[PDB]
């Protein structure tokens, strides 16, 4: 027959039958390239630890995501507190030197 | 001198320290735990094993009435039947037709082969941790064996080490323990005096051969059907053959951390947890002045490969300038490498290839050669072997364990994640005073 057995950094005794206990240990051999290109770099640390490869790229995630809207939403907000005053007031005339600075 | 060190107490990785005081050449130690003891405390409530049922010579009176007496053998039952006219080889024992009484004995007693089939039971309390070591200070090796109690100056000859209290309490025990042939199992056996008819510690005793027997083993006297003579008897099965029957594994197999329990005395040897504050006193002898210890002008840590693994998986080798020959201690002073070699031979103008063993993939640690420590700079591959047969020397940390490339790259995205956030207010701070000068 054939058994499977779990082995982690801790190590694991394995007694068949009158034979002398015999202890094996577990390295991160893990497939992928910690060095290499982000996702080789992401295979290795999922396989290794993957709840918190998974936390550690959800983090990420959201940390360029709440930051990308923040910028937008910073820029989006001061371009209409720019725009809606006077740039475009009802009969009110913008020329060129302060409307191409950073209009369009 | 006094160094307050952490040595983990896993059996067979040595523990390298590195002791510097001020105007002595720095001094390199080693502390092993070739042995460790958890010895408990323990307490005898009885010792239990199969027993015999001893039902003696039926007694008769042909024609009168019989009485029960109290005797104090285990489990004594008696009882007395009305009509019985008995025979044996030869006819009819008595004389009367139906007015002969009988009186049925059972109780009993301790098997004869018990001597070597029993089992004790047994209460341990809190446990104690004893602990041999090999320090090494310089070129003189001490063993010695300490109480790790906190208090207790266990030393060989001068070394003067104290072991302070271990960081977690941990025993493999619990509070009630069984003892058969060397066997140890974690069973809550019935307490003395309590005993329950077909389960473990049915008979109780205070040893083998004591004369206080307690059992309860639920000896059903019978009434005599067949004219022969007879004590019929029915009993439960013995709650021993039944433990054994049902006995589980020992704790030799099913305890945690790898302990090796034994018995006489009850104790679980080698056991790999938590951490053992130990504090040294060095003799004076073993540290040696900074004038007449070579001394080094510019030392270059090159690491050729390395891989992390459990064994000595890198190599280290070090271009250095010394004035003088002798003999000067190195050192990694860091948690992440450890240095196979600690003693290093200086010739003047040369070069040392020494191996190391990470667990981050990288090699950024500081190796001092007796003073001026230098940072070493490289790539720790992951290894090709899946299983090895040694433990792993070192501890696995999370910003060791974290690549530079993986950092950066974690950096690089978080830090214009905050970019974004400080650009975006300056932007509103920017049309802020904008719209204020506008009006």
């Amino acid at each position: 027959t054939s058994r499977n057995f779990s082995v982690g950094r801790e190590g694991l005794e394995y007694v068949w039958g009158n034979h002398e206990p015999v202890r094996v240990w577990a390295q991160e051999s893990a497939p992928g390239d910690p060095h290499g290109w982000p996702h080789e770099i992401i295979i290795h640390y999922y396989h290794r630890h993957p709840v918190y490869t998974v936390i550690v790229l959800c983090g990420v995630a959201l940390a360029i995501l709440v930051g990308t809207a923040s910028s937008a939403a910073c820029i989006a907000k001061a371009r209409r507190d720019c725009l809606t005053p006077y740039a475009l007031a009802p009969n009110a005339t913008v020329p060129t030197a302060l409307a191409v600075l950073c209009c369009i | 001198f006094e160094h307050a060190t952490t040595v983990p107490n896993v059996p067979g990785i040595p523990y390298k320290a590195l002791v510097e005081r001020a105007g002595y050449a720095p001094l390199n130690l080693e502390i092993t735990v070739v042995s460790s003891e958890l010895t408990p405390s323990t307490n005898k409530e009885y010792v239990t094993c199969k027993f015999h049922t001893v039902i003696p010579s039926p007694q008769v009176k042909c024609c009168g009435s019989l009485e029960c007496k109290a005797s104090s053998k285990a489990d004594y039952t008696c009882r007395v039947f009305g009509g019985v006219y008995p025979f044996m080889w030869g006819g009819a024992q008595c004389f009367c037709d139906s007015e002969n009484t009988q009186l049925s004995e059972a109780y009993v007693e301790f098997a004869p082969d018990c001597t070597i089939d029993h089992a004790v039971a047994l209460k341990v309390h809190t446990a104690a941790l004893k602990v041999g070591l090999r320090i090494v200070y310089g070129n003189t090796t001490a063993h010695l064996d300490t109480f790790v109690n906190g208090v207790t100056p266990g030393s060989s000859r001068d070394l003067k080490v104290i072991a302070g209290p271990i960081s977690a309490a941990f025993s493999p025990f619990d509070h009630k323990v069984v003892i058969r042939k060397g066997l140890v199992y974690n069973y809550d056996f019935p307490e003395y005096g309590a005993m329950k008819p077909g389960a473990f510690g049915d008979i109780q005793a205070s040893s083998l051969y004591a004369t206080d027997i307690v059992a309860r083993t639920d000896i059903r006297l019978l009434k005599p059907s067949v004219k022969n003579i007879h004590v019929p008897y029915t009993q439960a099965v013995s709650g021993y053959e039944m433990w054994k029957n049902n006995s589980g594994r020992p704790l030799q197999e099913t305890a945690p951390f790898g302990c090796k329990i034994e018995v006489e005395p009850l104790r679980a040897s080698n056991c790999a947890y938590g951490h053992i504050p130990i504090s040294i006193d060095i003799p004076d002898a073993a540290f040696v002045r900074s004038s007449e210890s070579p001394t080094i002008l510019e030392v270059s840590c090159t690491v050729a490969d390395c891989i992390y693994s459990a064994d000595f998986g890198g190599s280290l080798t070090l271009q250095y300038k010394a004035d003088r020959e002798g003999h000067c201690p190195v050192h990694s002073h860091s948690t992440t490498a450890v240095l196979k070699e600690a003693t290093t031979h200086v010739t003047a103008t040369g070069s040392i290839t020494l191996h190391f063993s990470t667990s981050s993939p990288q090699a950024n640690f500081i190796v001092s050669l007796c003073g001026k420590k230098t940072t070493c700079n490289a790539e720790c591959k992951p290894p090709a072997d899946h299983i090895i047969g040694e433990p792993h020397k070192v501890d696995q940390e999370f910003q060791a364990a974290v690549s530079k490339t993986s950092w950066n790259w974690l950096l690089a995205l978080f830090g214009g994640a905050s970019s974004l956030i400080v650009v975006g207010l300056i932007v509103l701070v920017c049309s802020s005073m904008l719209i204020n000068t506008r009006r």
